[PDB]
């Protein structure tokens, strides 16, 4: 990830991802509160969180 | 500097 | 595009692996030209107009300018190698971009890039085993001749390489002076204490080692003498103008009689701390801060030498080397102001002397320890410069060779011999991993290619004949002594290193392996980009 | 097979097994230092600062005796507003003299309960220590380290056992606290690192060294190791 | 958008860069070429500023020209590198480099490695500096016949060889009365204490050379007296007046008497100070700071002559020449600062100004030039000289060997290594007689400049140097013939000589190792 500013960051954490990127969609911005809330809580599995949400509401 | 030895 | 509104770019698959292996090879691309006894020099120019000139690569990479990241991790490689070491900050950038570029291959066919990179892992392990084998101990070799064949070996490819002989018994001296007496556990050889001076003038053969210390300063003022034979030092850290009451103190006169004596007082208590300290004795009186006009009149009638503006570091060298003790005030464990003469420092002799139009301060023979400095001659600043940077590889080569007494042949002996023995131990794995390996090993051997085509020579039978020595030397026991074979460029042709005179350290090739594989790894990891578009 | 055992030994050194019912993960530091490789990341059972010693001289001490202070070693000031006034030419002497005599009286104090190690926080109103407090220190064979945050108080305090002194009437000898080495390491070319290490009291603290020879691995390696100590901090939370 | 990796900058490498080097180095070296030897014509400069420089040296020449060829620039930085180590020889020293420079693309561009030449060009250095050693001559310090010789030699090239006479006496006079040897034995010969002042008007024959200093400076009050024949001098670095202090310092009265006694204080001591000084009995007072209306009528009253404002530089040099030094604190004056080695204080008017002589010193270690002529281009010009003749005198003085001008050096150091060359084997054979026969450029261009048939001339100089006592023939500057040099009476220091060689063949060392270029990174 490359920001504006000019900084790079090299990552592996669902967390640290999506904060680093900018999703611009409502919809796309609660993941990274719910990445969020799993990170608080248990400290791990940060990325199996969102998909599983993802395919809960593609199933839907 | 290196040297920060006794004295 | 479309779904996953970002407002930037993003990239995945093999386009991003391929830019990455490309950047690499482009900041290698940039210095292979500077490597090895028959490698040139770089000219760089501002957007001002100045000019550098250097065959130093982190210098080079540092003066750059780059905009990709997978770039500017080789370029801090580069200076983590400088600061670590302080030599072979060339040769691991190469070796970092090779191993990129032959893994880059592997992941090209269906390999994960897991398996190439505990390949790796495992390779680098075991070279590092296999180095400490073809160990030479400097205490079997004659130790002067062994200290001189390392320092020749490290300022080849230089601005000095011709007067090897003659820069490498000046850096050795100044090392070997310049040694600390430590807890005894392990002796320290503390570089960078040595002073090193540039003058342009007379041609570079004329530049000299002083057997105490040089100041790029000049006596206060003009009525002073400019030589002292029998030389006591006081350093001073503190300034010598008139007094003035602090900010929360303040003057209030209400009898107008009082004014007078408080308008004296206020110069006589610099005086009264001068006399102080010229009753003991001091010829020689060095200060941090300034001196005042009124003040410089006590040193001139007393007939001593005064300079101000000295650096910090300066003054501690000068206190150390010549026993005395810097003072950041005259009080002592009571209230009065006194100075002993038991802290004064002793010099043979303190001179000022003109070089080339200005003029510097010597002192010569410190009693209490042993101190050197360097004076640089050349034609420019230009020349100078690339001289003083020349010779700071040089200082610290010899100080990681005293330091760890094992030395190692160059040319690239040691290459070739761990390709050869990493190619054999790779089919002992029998695995997906026998590739990385045996790619590891052959992306070792770019060296002696890259010194062969600089050389302008046949690079395929050279490195050909190389490998078949150093095979027949690792089969046939009874000709081991094959391993130390190298590389001769001025003639084309293979020659025993080790009895020619040419030697590394092992920590530069062991440093530099640990490095190169560490920065392989984490840009082989990179799966996709995301750059985000300035606000 | 260096970070896992790492780890384990961070989150039991911090709990009591037969009650703990949650970790407090801010008794554990992160402390990450450029140069070498991720080999070369260690735990240190004591204290570590990344600031440097402001005495010239001294870098080492065996059985140090540790004080911790929250006042300035100064000139005298009130905190209303005060001014000195001089009439007569022997008050500007006299001035001096109090002055000099006023730090002397608070190093000899100091030097009185056989403290070897002193540690002054950071303040921003007015010199915490001025030149010839520090001349007299160094006469008295005593390190210094200043400039220490107001926000590590606690932490030094949980790992070496001291206890703030706010008022020089209250620096005694049962405020001080022991340990067994405290000196400064120079690294290859990165720079300088106090450590205090054997504490004779010592607290349910402890830290981690991390090393790299990139900023992105050292970063890296920092969130991967406080994956492991959550992964390990929930396992105690559940014995699932 | 743009996927970059170094922005905008640009690189070149290879043959290009190489063949770009030596063509800057030779076009930096055909600039100058035409201001060699007695037959030197002048180069009017417009500098930006608006003025007019009218010069034939070669330092002068360079520094005045802007160029964007870092090669070009190496070149200008070596000229001034030379005129600050010797002062002579900064055209030569340009003409020799491009010329070693020029000699080697012939070997590059036949596949050899600049490696090789660089290690040939180190050798056949030493073996240079060994032959000038040994062509040496030895001179004797005490021979003014012989120093007034040398002076000429080195002055026969410039604009005032027209008063050579003149130059060379005013020269070595001030040489000698500046040579100076203090405690310890530190001898020098620093030459910020010989000043020069050009004073436009007059005839150029009026220069001279005063036993003493000139200052442009007059008398604070009109009753002093501006003609004073045995003075006795005090030199002060404070200001008598009175002065606010640094203390913050405040004063608060109520009552009637004390602002007039407050008034009456200052200048009671104005007139203690102006007493201390008087106790001392002098003639002349001398500061680099102000002096009040009430101490200069208590000086008046003492019958003592006052001056106000010198620079520092000024100062100095006065205190040099009358034996006095500098006090700042009129209380601790004693009788040693008073100097009384003056011999007549004058004021004096030169067109509407004023100036004042401090002259007739018994052994003066300081010394003002005055030249005095047309205008500034041609002062500015006779200074110049003046500064070469001197710095000549001092290496002279430092170092006392001579050897043959004209180019019988160059041709006896060219047969040396010739002779020397045909015992070596190898490749480095071509080179090592390449640069020995690039040393003949100084007398081909000699005889260029004096318009005779060079390709004559210098195969019958090359055969008359290979006989065996024959390494002091030359060539005559004015006619263009062939003369033995003893005869003629041309002769030069052997350190101007070395440094050329030096200079010049490290100049080349350096500019051969390049490779490529980067240009555009901002820093
Ligand atoms: N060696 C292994 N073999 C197979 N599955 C593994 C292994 N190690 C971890 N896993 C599984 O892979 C997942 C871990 O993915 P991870 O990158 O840690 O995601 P997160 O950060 O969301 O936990 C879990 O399903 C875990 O059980
Ligand atoms: N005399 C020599 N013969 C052969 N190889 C040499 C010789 N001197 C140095 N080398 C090689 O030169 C290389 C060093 O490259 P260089 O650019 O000078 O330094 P670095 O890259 O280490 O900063 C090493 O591989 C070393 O073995
Ligand atoms: N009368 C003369 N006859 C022949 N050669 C001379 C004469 N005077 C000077 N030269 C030569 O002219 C050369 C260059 O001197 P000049 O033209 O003043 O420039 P520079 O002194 O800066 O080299 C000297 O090497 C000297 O040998
Ligand atoms: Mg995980
Ligand atoms: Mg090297
Ligand atoms: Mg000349």
């Amino acid at each position: 990830i490359q920001d504006g500013k000019g900084d790079v960051t090299i990552t592996n954490d669902g967390a640290t991802i999506l904060k680093q990127m900018q999703v611009l969609h409502p919809a796309a911005r609660m993941l990274v509160e719910l990445s969020k809330a799993q990170d608080i809580e248990a400290g791990d599995g940060t990325t199996s969180v969102v998909i599983i949400a993802g395919s809960l509401l593609d199933s839907c | 500097e290196e040297a920060e030895e006794e004295a | 595009e479309g779904p996953l509104s970002v407002f930037g770019d993003r990239s995945t698959g093999e386009t991003i692996r391929s830019q990455n292996v490309m950047a690499a090879a482009s900041i290698a691309n940039i210095v292979k030209s500077s490597l090895g006894p028959v490698g040139l020099d770089k000219m760089l120019v501002d957007d001002i107009g100045d000019v550098t000139i250097t065959n130093d690569g982190a210098t080079i990479l540092k003066l750059l300018e780059v905009e990709h990241p997978a770039a500017k991790v080789l370029c801090e490689l580069a200076d983590l190698q400088d600061k670590e070491v302080g030599d072979g900050t060339t040769s691991v950038v190469i070796i970092a971009a090779e191993l990129l570029k032959n893994a880059d291959e592997l992941v090209k066919q269906k390999i994960h890039p897991t398996s190439v990179i505990s390949g790796y892992r495992l390779a680098c392990k075991e070279a590092v085993r296999y180095i400490n084998e073809n160990l030479i101990v400097n205490t079997d070799e004659l130790g002067r001749d062994c200290l001189i064949n390392a320092a020749k070996t490290s300022m080849s490819s230089k601005i000095i390489g011709i007067n090897g002989d003659f820069f490498a018994n000046m850096v050795v001296d100044a090392v070997l002076a310049i040694k600390y007496t430590d807890i005894r556990g392990q002796p320290r050889y503390p570089v960078n204490s040595v002073n090193i001076l540039k003058a342009h003038g007379r041609s570079q053969m004329e530049s000299m080692l002083i057997s105490g210390y040089a100041l790029n300063c000049v006596v206060g003022s003009q009525g002073m003498p400019k030589r002292i034979v029998n030389a006591k030092i006081a350093c001073l850290d503190f300034s010598l103008q008139k007094t003035k009451m602090k900010l929360g103190v303040q003057v209030v006169i209400t009898d107008p009689e009082k004014l007078d004596q408080i308008r004296q007082r206020e110069s006589d208590i610099t005086k009264e701390r001068i006399q102080k300290i010229l009753a003991t004795g001091a010829n020689v009186i060095l200060t941090t801060g300034g001196i005042d006009d009124m003040c410089l009149k006590y040193f001139v009638e007393a007939g001593a030498m005064a300079v101000r503006r000295v650096l910090k570091r300066d003054l501690k060298r000068i206190a150390k080397a010549s026993g005395a003790t810097i003072l950041s005030t005259l009080a002592n464990l009571e209230g009065e102001e006194t100075f002993e003469a038991a802290m004064l420092g002793q010099a043979e002799e303190v001179v000022q002397e003109r070089i080339c139009d200005d003029e510097l301060i010597l002192i010569k023979n410190t009693k209490a320890r042993t101190s050197a400095s360097i004076i640089l001659r050349g034609a420019n600043d230009f020349m100078c410069d690339e001289m003083e940077r020349s010779l700071h590889d040089a200082l610290c080569v010899v100080k990681r060779v005293l330091e760890s007494k094992s030395v190692v042949p160059g040319g690239g002996a040691v290459e070739a011999a761990l390709s050869i023995y990493l190619e054999n131990y790779a089919t002992s794995m029998g695995s997906r991993e026998q590739l990385a390996i045996a790619e590891f090993a052959r992306s070792l051997l770019v060296i002696p290619n890259t010194l062969a085509v600089n050389a302008a020579q046949d690079s395929t039978d050279l490195v050909a004949k190389l490998r078949a020595f150093h095979n027949e030397a690792q089969v046939n026991p009874e000709r081991k002594n094959l391993k130390w074979i190298g590389l001769d460029l001025s003639n084309g042709k293979p020659r025993d290193n080790k009895q020619a005179g040419v030697f590394e350290p092992t920590i530069v090739k062991v440093k530099s392996l640990k490095f190169a594989t560490e920065a392989a790894i984490t840009i082989l990891r990179i799966d996709d980009l995301i750059k985000l578009h300035p606000e | 097979s260096l970070l896992s055992p790492m780890s384990v030994n961070a989150v039991m050194k911090v709990i009591d097994p037969a009650t703990a019912t949650s970790v407090d993960l801010r008794d554990i530091k992160i402390v990450k230092k450029l140069g070498g490789t991720i080999d070369d990341c260690e735990l240190v059972e004591g204290l570590v600062l990344t600031q440097k010693v402001s005495n010239s001289g001294i870098t080492r001490v065996e059985k140090a005796k540790i004080g911790l202070i929250q006042f300035c070693l100064s000139a005298p000031k009130t905190d209303m507003d005060n001014q000195i006034v001089v009439s007569d030419y022997a008050q500007m002497d006299r001035v001096l003299r109090e002055e000099r005599a006023y730090i002397l009286n608070l190093v000899k104090q100091i030097k009185k309960t056989g403290c070897n190690v002193l540690l002054i926080q950071k303040s921003i109103l007015r010199d915490a220590l001025s030149d010839l407090a520090l001349h007299f220190l160094n006469k008295m064979k005593i390190m210094v380290i200043k400039d220490i945050e107001r926000e590590d108080i606690e932490f030094i305090c949980k790992t070496i056992g001291t206890k703030p002194v706010a008022h020089i009437d209250q620096f005694t000898a049962d405020m001080l606290g022991s340990a067994e080495l405290a000196e400064e390491v120079n690294l290859n070319g990165s720079g300088k690192l106090l450590k205090i290490t054997g504490c004779a009291s010592p607290g349910k603290t402890v830290t981690i060294v991390v090393r790299g020879s990139n900023k992105l691995v050292i970063e890296e390696a920092e969130r991967s190791i406080h994956d492991a100590l959550c992964v390990i901090r929930c396992l105690v939370k559940k014995r699932a | 958008p743009v996927l970059v990796l170094s922005q905008n900058t640009k690189r070149e490498s290879g043959r290009k860069v190489q063949s770009g080097n030596i063509n800057a180095a030779k076009t930096i070296a055909d600039i100058i070429r035409t201001c060699l030897g007695p037959k030197s014509m002048m180069k009017m400069l417009l500098d930006p500023m608006g003025g007019i420089v009218m010069t034939n040296d070669g330092n002068a020449i360079l520094r005045e020209i802007q160029v964007q060829h870092p090669a070009a620039k190496s070149m200008i930085e070596i000229s001034r590198t030379q005129d600050e180590e010797v002062g002579d020889g900064t055209t030569s020293v340009i003409i020799l480099a491009g010329e070693m420079l020029s000699v080697a693309e012939h070997f590059l561009e036949q596949q050899m490695h600049p490696t090789v030449v660089i290690s040939a060009y180190r050798k056949a250095l030493d073996d240079m500096i060994s032959t000038l050693k040994k062509i040496s001559i030895p001179v004797d310090i005490s021979d003014s016949d012989m120093m007034l010789n040398i002076i000429n030699s080195s002055i026969t090239t410039k604009a005032i060889s027209r008063w050579s006479s003149l130059a060379c006496n005013i020269a070595l006079d001030a040489v000698k009365m500046v040579q100076f040897e203090e405690n310890g034995r530190k001898e020098i010969d620093i030459k910020k204490y010989a000043r020069v002042e050009k004073i436009p008007g007059g005839i150029i024959e009026d220069s001279c050379v005063l036993r003493g200093v000139m200052i442009n400076k007059d008398v604070t009050h009109p009753r002093m007296r501006r003609y004073i024949k045995n003075p006795r001098i005090v030199l002060l670095d404070s200001s008598l007046e009175y002065k606010k202090g640094e203390s913050q310092t405040d004063i608060e009265i109520t009552r009637e008497e004390d602002f007039t006694r407050i008034l009456q204080m200052e200048e009671e001591y104005i007139q203690q100070l102006c007493e201390d000084i008087i106790q001392l009995k002098p003639d002349v007072v001398i500061t680099e700071k102000g002096i009040s209306d009430l101490a200069q009528h208590y000086l008046m009253r003492a019958n003592i002559t006052a001056i106000r404002r010198v620079r520092k530089t000024d100062n100095n040099r006065i205190a040099r020449a009358c034996g006095a030094r500098i006090v700042s604190r009129p209380e601790e004056l004693r009788e040693d600062d008073v100097g009384t080695g003056a011999g007549l204080l004058e004021i004096k008017k030169i067109g509407d100004e004023y100036f004042t002589f401090i002259t007739d010193c018994k052994d003066p270690k300081a010394c003002t030039i005055l030249l005095r002529g047309a205008s500034k281009e041609i002062l500015s010009e006779v200074e110049r000289n003046l500064q070469d003749a001197m710095q000549v005198c001092r290496n002279v003085l430092l170092d006392p060997q001579l050897v043959p001008g004209g180019g019988a050096s160059e041709m006896a150091v060219a047969h040396a290594l010739t002779e020397k060359s045909k015992a070596m084997t190898g490749v480095e054979q071509w080179p090592y007689r390449a640069v020995a026969q690039a040393l003949e450029v100084i007398p081909r261009t000699l005889i260029q400049n004096c318009g005779a048939s060079t390709i004559r001339l210098l195969t019958s100089l090359r055969a008359k140097h290979t006989q065996e006592n024959c390494e002091t023939w030359g060539v005559n500057g004015e006619t263009g013939t062939l003369v033995d040099m003893k005869e003629l009476g041309i002769w030069e220091p052997l350190a101007v000589k070395l440094q050329t060689y030096k200079t010049a063949v490290e100049t080349a060392v350096l500019l051969l190792r390049i490779d490529d270029i980067v240009s555009g990174h901002k820093k």
